């Protein structure tokens, strides 16, 4: 992993020492260079997981979450060099850094082979993204979102320390490898309950469970748009990974242990999904969407069946290029009317009418459309959880109806309708805008063809 | 060199791919001692990996 | 890479990191009966150094 | 143990509870950490008396040189409080609780 | 109700506010040194009597 | 101060804690106390104000009384074991009294009493001595002690330190009872990891110096006492206060930092001993520190409090001080981490 | 006032509940001295009766919270059977979070005590049952 | 931190006060003289864990 | 935990019998690392100065690289040896006392009986 690490760690003298009106093209340049270097990783066998060094592996849950994220940060530096064009050089080095700098520390939070490796890298990846918030962010509660975010995410993973801690002491090693042929069965007790909690918690935090998922409204909305870009498209699915991860050593504790939290989910997106249906607020409705779509995740998890790991996985995937792209087309609105207020500017069918087809597509690609890997992910996990139990459907069903209503009222309040008449600054489309609602779009159109690359270890 | 910022990254890349190669010259205990892809020996090759 | 190549990489990857944790295993072992029974070269804890004792014939003889 | 020891521990905890629960002036406490001071000057030198322990009895001693150039220096400290409010007060040393 | 209010109450606002209160509760010391030597008294009496720490 | 006297003074504190950690006798510990605040008191009324006078009022109190508690825990010493070596305690009255003089020596709570008082009092050289260099002698003895350190003792006085640490500075606005509170919540955590192995007391104890000592030069270099009166960095020093930023997301124990080093091995080696409620509320307390560190940086790094016009001026005035070890210490303070292992040269 | 915890634990739940509700409520008692010992002192009393009365109201308070805490989680144990079930200090703990609220003065609180303390009181039973240490001996 | 700089630098700063059975002024016997230098000679070497 | 064992010859950075272990190369990745430090303090030190960070004090800079090589060339060489301590006296300790490790009986997965939870 060795061949991605020094890249990603080499575009720091490649944005420091370039021309002033050169860094956001040279560091787009080779960024796309890594992001081309990254599909080597697809090297996956049907029994084997890549596997590299003591440090350092990529099994087939991994690798798609390495491609994605190493496929952001170009998109994340199209998206975020307009609103800081007007900022110091010297600041807006110092964003580009930390954008490399979170983009180094998520490339080996998915290939940390031990478990308290990923533990530094999983709790690393705070640091950049809450100077992000709390610095580029644009309104006041910037500070607020990233208090929030910062201790949500702490206290939720300062007990997974101590369960990783007792886990090395007690089996001997944190390597993932080792724990997949030493793993003992974790039995009925209090102990082994808090256990569960104490390795299960942060995840849940970071994916948002519901409840728990206060920090992501306004984590999301207070971001600038590479902030809410990476965190809703890489960092809610470090929670996915490291579930996928860790209840390999959680069983059969977690067949009595995921019932509450299961509940939580399959009411959760029936809320979250209704919270949608009554935002004012884009970027918010966008967010408790993100809330929607990974309890999902969570309920497949939880079940730990090979449908449900697949459909997860793929539901990530296809999440993080929709929540992204969503994210990029509210910002290309933001960037036109300066306010978030979704009824505030209408009609933009009329003036901006390719957008408005980037806005249909990403809003089809919200409602889980077939082909698409968005529906892929969502029907096996309804799949599986229809064997968990026959009354989920119910519970997948109405929120596949809610997640319809708000995913063309949003394209019906913003793209349709009357055009507001005092906003006269609707400027045409540009050409960096459609090519980052491109870049979203066509690789998430192009995995419809081949699949059998998102879905996970156990394909 | 004109352009001398353009070969960081690929470089960066290239030296980077080389330490993964010199990692696995290090990780190779069991090369030709697996069960499943133990041989015997070509005429001239000394391994069956590098 | 080859299969072969992963393959062999990954056993000798899992023997190091058995050994690795056998070995820590081992070492929580060891400093537990250590600081229990005190008789190996760990929990030394000092005491005084029998080289100071005058063993001179004093000025009185009980002693 | 011996029944002087006592009284000298019990003397010491006195002068203790006297320098742990000030009236109204530094000097009376100075008083009480001094009396602690002789009250550890009897004791050790009753044990070292005791046990014949010959090379101890010049640490008394020190334990009065040192502690008594200590005492000098905290009358030097209740001087400088008493060249800003007139009088030793520890009520009047409350300037730091903000 | 839930997402702006109650789930919001509950683990954040709570939890903030026992901080705060605690903060309060410690540092509104009156930087009387009578006060906080008669305060070591009763940690030496408590930690003698009442937790035997001297056993 | 004349600074031939200076030297000397320095010299002499410097001399009475080396006096503590090379003897083998507990006069001459004693004595190396008694040297040791009787040179420390003139750096404390080095600006001759009252609060630099009443400071060192309390500090001669406090270290007076934690002094003779310690003469009293070697007297009993003597009498229960006839002799006289810096080793284990043979009574407990005499473990639990010279625990509470090395308590009330450190500042561990509840004789945390004076360090958010004294180290307000005096200047940011005396407190950052008081802060870092006065905390190594009593921690030397509690060292050669353990063996007959009462556990429920220790870690009371450790997780009452470490809460009331945490609770401090939550209400602080001075930057010197900021790093007095953090003081005692992180001499709580030192002294936590004690009894199960002093390794990680040192290892703490020399990443706490670090830190406290990038964060006083700081300081220092910014004449900043107040947090309104750092919040005005960015506008003079801007590289300030990124160091200031990473610095305090250091002493938070935040990852990949370095201050995160020493905790996460303080639960490494509690865990072992199955202690795993302990270190777990201590994690979760040491919260409260990273809260009001994550304040401080809010004010200073990642917004920008308004300035006045007078800083117009300071902009042509480059800083003249002697920022000394401040490259290093910000380093070492922050990027230690990938350099974790080191730590068995303190075994 | 190690023992005063030695002899709460070794009685059986469920089985003698007015002994069981005296030593929660010497407990609680010697918590709310210990509390007025440090409230008197940190913050003096404007006159001695001032201080005797907030010594005996915290005092009162504690130990109040600590006898409907015993008797709650004595006569749940009973009338459920499950003495090794920490749902009785559940039950006891939120009795004795509502007993403060009721000594406070207020609902808000009382809530929030029933929550806290009632997890708390639950990880104490749960602790020695599968024999948690807090201050655990050193042993590697 | 025990910086043992008298065994490195070979001095003798404080270890003739330590214990009643040192040399002492005189050829001075303490009144536990061979208590001590039995219990000394026991407890040398093996450690205060072994030694208690 | 080995204050016992660096008793007996007090304040030795490197022992003798350390010289009997292979010290560290210099294109150690630790030694590395540390010579990065010292280039990001001369940088650091460059920056607080008001200099030009790059340019300012190359004598400067190189002396930061030399000085944190050559302290953490030591501190590395004094962490092998003191791992390698430990793992000796692990070692003679295991060996010295057989009664305490036991030689286990390692069972095949035939014999080995393993309850079954269906994950359904
Ligand atoms: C081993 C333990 C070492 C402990 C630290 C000793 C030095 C620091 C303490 C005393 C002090 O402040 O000295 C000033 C201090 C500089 O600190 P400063 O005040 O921030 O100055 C900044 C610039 O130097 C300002 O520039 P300037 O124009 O004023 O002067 C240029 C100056 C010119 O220098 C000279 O002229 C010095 C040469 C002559 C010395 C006397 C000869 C007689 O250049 C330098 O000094 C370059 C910086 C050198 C590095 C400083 C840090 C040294 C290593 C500290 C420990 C690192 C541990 C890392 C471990 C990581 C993993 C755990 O050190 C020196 O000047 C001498 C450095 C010698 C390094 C030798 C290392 C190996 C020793 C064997
Ligand atoms: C602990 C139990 C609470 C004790 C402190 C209460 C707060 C202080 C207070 O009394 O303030 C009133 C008063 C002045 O405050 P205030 O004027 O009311 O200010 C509040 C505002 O007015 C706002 O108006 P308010 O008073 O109506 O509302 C206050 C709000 C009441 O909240 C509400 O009314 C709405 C929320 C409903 C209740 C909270 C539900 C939370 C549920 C837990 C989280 C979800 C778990 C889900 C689990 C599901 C599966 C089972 O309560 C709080 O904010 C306190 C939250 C709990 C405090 C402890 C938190 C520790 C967190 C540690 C990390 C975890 O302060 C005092 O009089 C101070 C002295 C009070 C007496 C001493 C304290 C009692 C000690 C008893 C033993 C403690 C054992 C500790 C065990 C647990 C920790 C290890
Ligand atoms: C490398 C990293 C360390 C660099 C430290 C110094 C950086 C610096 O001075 O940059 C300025 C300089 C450009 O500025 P300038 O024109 O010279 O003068 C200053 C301006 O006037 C600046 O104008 P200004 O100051 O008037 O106003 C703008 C303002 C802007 O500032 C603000 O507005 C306030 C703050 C804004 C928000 C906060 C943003 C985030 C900042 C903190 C970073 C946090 C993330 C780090 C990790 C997470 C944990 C905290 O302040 C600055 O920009 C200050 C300049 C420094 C900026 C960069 C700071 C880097 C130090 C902190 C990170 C590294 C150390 C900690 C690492 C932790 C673990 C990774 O940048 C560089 O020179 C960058 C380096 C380029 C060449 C790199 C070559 C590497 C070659 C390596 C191989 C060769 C050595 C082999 C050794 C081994 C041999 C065996
Ligand atoms: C984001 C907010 C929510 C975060 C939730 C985080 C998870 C919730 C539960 C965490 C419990 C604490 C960590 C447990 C680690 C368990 C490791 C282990 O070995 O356990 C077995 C051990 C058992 O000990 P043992 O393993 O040595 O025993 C040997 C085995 N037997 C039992 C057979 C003898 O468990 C414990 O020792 C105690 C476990 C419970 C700890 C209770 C104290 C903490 C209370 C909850 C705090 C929750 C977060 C607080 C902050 C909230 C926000 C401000
Ligand atoms: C608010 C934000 C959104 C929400 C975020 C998540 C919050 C909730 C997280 C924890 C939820 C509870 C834990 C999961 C329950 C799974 C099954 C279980 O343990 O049930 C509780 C238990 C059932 O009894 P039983 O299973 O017999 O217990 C003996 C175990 N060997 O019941 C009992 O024994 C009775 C009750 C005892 C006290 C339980 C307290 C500890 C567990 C919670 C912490
Ligand atoms: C509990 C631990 C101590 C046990 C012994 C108690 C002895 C009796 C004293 C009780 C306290 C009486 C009192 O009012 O003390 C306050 C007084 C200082 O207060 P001041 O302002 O001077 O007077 C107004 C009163 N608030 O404080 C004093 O004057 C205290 C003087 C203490 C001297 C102790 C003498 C020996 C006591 C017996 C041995 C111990
Ligand atoms: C139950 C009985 C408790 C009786 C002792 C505490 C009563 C108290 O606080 O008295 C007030 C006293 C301060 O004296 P005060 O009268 O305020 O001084 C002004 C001069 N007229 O306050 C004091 O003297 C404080 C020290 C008294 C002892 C405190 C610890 C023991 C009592 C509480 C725990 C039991
Ligand atoms: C959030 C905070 C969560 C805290 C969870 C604490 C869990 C319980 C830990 C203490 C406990 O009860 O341990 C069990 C132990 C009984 O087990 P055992 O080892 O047999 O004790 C006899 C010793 N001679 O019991 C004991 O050692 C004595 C009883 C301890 C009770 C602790 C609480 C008492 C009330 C507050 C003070
Ligand atoms: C920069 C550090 C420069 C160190 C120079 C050499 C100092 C030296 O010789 O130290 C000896 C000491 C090991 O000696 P030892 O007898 O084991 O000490 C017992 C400690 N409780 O060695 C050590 O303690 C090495 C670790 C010192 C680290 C200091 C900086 C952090």
């Amino acid at each position: 992993m060795l061949k991605y690490i020094i890249p990603t760690m080499m575009l720091m003298p490649l944005t420091w020492l370039s021309k002033n009106s050169m860094i956001w093209i040279n560091t787009t340049l080779h960024s796309l260079l890594i992001s081309l270097t990254s599909l080597l990783l697809l090297n996956q066998f049907g029994d084997n997981s890549l596997n590299f060094s003591l440090t350092f592996f990529s099994d087939s849950l991994s690798t798609p979450l390495l491609i994605l994220t190493m496929w952001l940060l170009p998109l994340m530096l199209m998206a975020s060099q307009h609103h800081l064009s007007k900022e110091n050089l010297a600041r807006k080095k110092l964003f580009i850094s930390m954008l490399i700098l979170l983009q180094l520390f998520l490339i080996m939070t998915f290939t940390a082979t031990e478990l308290i490796f990923f533990y530094i890298m999983f709790e690393a990846t705070l640091v950049p993204t809450l100077i992000i918030i709390t610095r580029w962010g644009n309104q006041t509660e910037r500070l607020n979102a990233g208090l929030y975010f910062l201790f949500y995410t702490l206290a939720g993973s300062l007990p997974l320390l101590v369960a990783l801690i007792y886990i090395q002491n007690t089996m001997g090693s944190l390597n993932f490898l080792i724990l997949q042929y030493w793993v003992q069965p974790m039995p009925n007790s209090w102990s082994n309950t808090f256990m569960w909690l104490a390795c299960m918690m942060a995840f849940m935090v970071k994916m948002p469970l519901y409840g728990l998922h206060l920090w992501l409204p306004k984590a999301h909305v207070e971001a600038p748009i590479a902030g809410s870009m990476v965190l809703a498209a890489i960092l809610l699915k470090l929670g996915g990974y490291g579930m996928m991860r860790i209840t390999l050593l959680l069983n059969p504790i977690t067949d009595f242990m995921a019932y509450p939290f299961i509940m939580l989910s399959l009411w959760g997106m029936i809320m979250t999904s209704s919270i949608c249906l009554r935002q004012t607020d884009l970027k918010s409705l966008i967010a408790y969407s993100s809330v929607s779509h990974m309890a999902l995740v969570i309920v497949a998890i939880l079940i730990q069946t090979p449908w449900s790991y697949m459909g997860a996985t793929a539901l990530m995937i296809a999440h993080g290029l929709t929540s992204s792209m969503l994210f990029c087309l509210a910002n290309s609105n933001y960037e036109r009317v300066h306010s978030r207020t979704m009824i505030l500017a209408r009609g933009l069918q009329t003036l901006l009418p390719l957008m408005a087809a980037w806005w249909l597509l990403a809003s089809l690609t919200n409602l889980a459309l077939p082909p698409s890997i968005n529906l892929i992910g969502e029907l096996f996990v309804v799949m599986s959880t229809f064997s968990w139990s026959n009354i989920t459907i119910i519970l997948m069903g109405l929120n596949m109806v809610i997640t319809a209503l708000y995913s063309l009222y949003m394209l019906i309040t913003t793209q349709r309708g009357k055009h507001t008449h005092h906003i006269n600054n609707i400027l045409p489309s540009f050409t960096r805008e459609n090519a980052l609602m491109s870049l979203h779009m066509l690789p998430l159109l192009l995995l419809s063809l081949n699949p059998k690359i998102i879905l996970g270890p156990l394909y | 060199r004109d352009h001398w910022i353009h070969v960081l990254v690929p470089v960066g890349f290239v030296f980077g791919y080389y330490l993964d190669r010199k990692n696995d010259e290090k990780l190779a205990a069991f090369r030709n001692k697996s069960l499943l892809y133990k041989r015997e020996l070509k005429p001239q090759e000394e391994v069956t990996w590098k | 890479d080859a299969p072969e190549k992963n393959y062999e990489r990954t056993m000798a990857i899992l023997q190091i990191e058995s050994e690795k944790a056998e070995l820590r295993l081992k070492e929580l072992e060891v400093r537990r009966l250590m600081r229990a029974k005190g008789d190996g070269p760990w929990f030394q804890y000092p005491t005084i150094d029998k080289a100071l004792i005058d063993h001179s014939p004093k000025a009185t003889p009980d002693n | 143990m011996s029944l002087v020891y006592m009284n000298i521990m019990m003397a010491f905890t006195v002068s203790l509870t006297g320098l742990l629960m000030y009236r109204s002036h530094l000097m009376s406490s100075l008083l009480c950490l001094e009396g602690m001071m002789l009250s550890l000057f009897i004791l050790a030198t009753l044990m070292i008396l005791n046990s014949h322990f010959t090379l101890a009895s010049m640490m008394p001693i020190i334990l009065l040189v040192f502690a008594a150039c200590e005492a000098a220096l905290g009358l030097s400290l209740l001087v400088m409080v008493s060249n800003t409010y007139g009088t030793d007060y520890v009520q009047n040393l409350n300037l730091l609780q903000c | 109700l839930l997402d702006l209010i109650w789930l919001e109450t509950i683990l954040p606002k709570t939890i903030s506010l026992a901080q705060m209160k605690m903060s309060t509760t410690i540092t509104s010391q009156k930087g009387l040194i009578k006060l906080y030597f008669l305060s070591f008294l009763i940690t030496i009496l408590i930690s003698t009597t009442l937790l035997n720490f001297h056993e | 101060m004349n600074p031939i006297i200076l030297i000397i003074i320095l010299m002499t504190v410097m001399l009475g804690t080396i006096i503590v950690m090379i003897s083998t006798h507990w006069l001459l510990i004693w004595i190396g106390f008694e040297m040791n605040m009787l040179a420390i008191i003139p750096i404390m009324m080095k600006k001759h104000n009252p609060r630099a006078t009443e400071a060192s009022t309390k500090y001669f109190l406090t270290q007076s009384t934690a002094s003779m508690l310690l003469m009293m825990a070697i007297i009993i010493n003597l009498m229960f074991s006839g002799q006289w070596t810096v080793m284990k305690l043979f009574n407990p009255m005499a473990s639990m009294l010279m625990t509470m003089a090395l308590a009330m020596k450190l500042g561990m709570a509840p004789f945390h009493f004076w360090v958010p008082e004294v180290t307000q009092g005096i200047p940011l050289s005396s407190g950052l001595i008081l802060l870092t260099w006065q905390k190594l002698a009593p921690m030397s003895v509690l060292y050669q002690i353990l063996p007959s350190i009462n556990l429920d003792l220790i870690l009371t006085l450790s997780i009452l330190s470490i809460t009331i640490g945490g609770w401090g500075g939550l209400n602080q606005t001075q930057l010197r009872k900021i790093m007095a509170y953090s003081s005692i919540a992180h001499m709580g955590w030192m002294t936590a990891v004690l009894l199960y192995n002093p390794t990680m007391t040192l290892l703490n104890l020399i990443i706490y110096i670090i830190m406290t000592s990038t964060m006083f030069t700081l300081f220092m270099a910014n004449s900043t006492t107040t947090t309104l009166s750092l919040s005005h960095t960015w506008n003079k020093a801007p590289i300030m206060t990124i160091l200031v930023l990473i610095t305090l997301l250091s002493m938070g124990g935040l990852p990949p930092l370095s201050g995160f080093m020493p905790k996460w091995m303080i639960i490494q080696e509690m865990t072992k001993n199955d202690s795993i409620i302990l270190p777990t509320l201590m994690a979760i307390t040491a919260l409260l520190n990273l809260y009001f560190y994550m304040r401080l940086t809010y004010s200073t790094a990642l917004t920008m409090f308004p300035s006045t016009n007078n800083m117009k001026m300071k902009w042509q005035f480059p800083t003249t001080k002697r920022m000394t070890l401040l490259p290093t210490m910000t380093v070492l303070s922050t990027m230690l981490l990938p350099l974790t292992p080191i730590l068995s040269i303190l075994e | 006032a190690k023992t005063l915890l030695h002899q709460y634990w070794d009685i059986p739940e469920g089985t003698e509940c007015h002994r069981k509700t005296y030593a929660a409520t010497s407990i609680g008692g010697a918590s709310g001295l210990v509390v007025s010992a440090y409230s008197v002192a940190l913050k003096t009393p404007t006159s001695f009766l001032e201080g005797v009365a907030r010594t005996g109201r915290y005092t009162f308070t504690a130990a109040a919270i600590g006898a409907i805490f015993g008797l709650t989680s004595c006569i749940s144990a009973q009338v459920r059977e499950k003495p090794d079930d920490p749902l009785n200090y559940l039950i006891g703990g939120c009795a004795g979070g509502l007993t403060l609220g009721a000594r406070t003065r207020s609902y808000g609180i009382g809530a929030a005590a029933c929550a806290y303390m009632g997890l708390t009181a639950a990880l104490v039973k749960m602790g020695q049952l599968e024999g948690w240490k807090v201050f655990a001996e050193p042993k590697v | 931190p025990f910086f043992d700089v008298q065994k490195k630098l070979g001095v003798d700063l404080d270890h003739w006060m330590t214990i009643q059975s040192a040399e002492q002024p005189h050829r001075i016997p303490a009144r536990c003289h061979a208590f001590e230098k039995e219990w000394i000679e026991c407890a040398h070497g093996i450690g205060s864990i072994r030694a208690e | 935990m080995m204050t016992g064992r660096q008793a007996r010859a007090p304040l030795q950075f490197l022992p003798d019998e350390a010289r009997s272990l292979p010290p560290p190369k210099l294109t150690d990745p630790r030694l590395a690392y540390i010579g990065f430090l010292g280039y990001c303090s001369g940088l650091i030190d460059n920056a607080i100065r008001r200099r030009p960070v790059l340019s300012a004090g190359l004598h400067r800079q190189f002396l930061y690289i030399t000085s944190f090589v050559f302290v953490g060339y030591y501190l590395l060489k004094r962490q092998d040896y003191m791992y390698a301590v430990r793992d000796h006296d692990m070692f003679s300790y295991i060996k010295s006392h057989p009664e305490d490790f036991p030689e286990k009986d390692k069972k095949t997965y035939r014999e080995v009986f393993e309850e079954f939870h269906p994950v359904r």
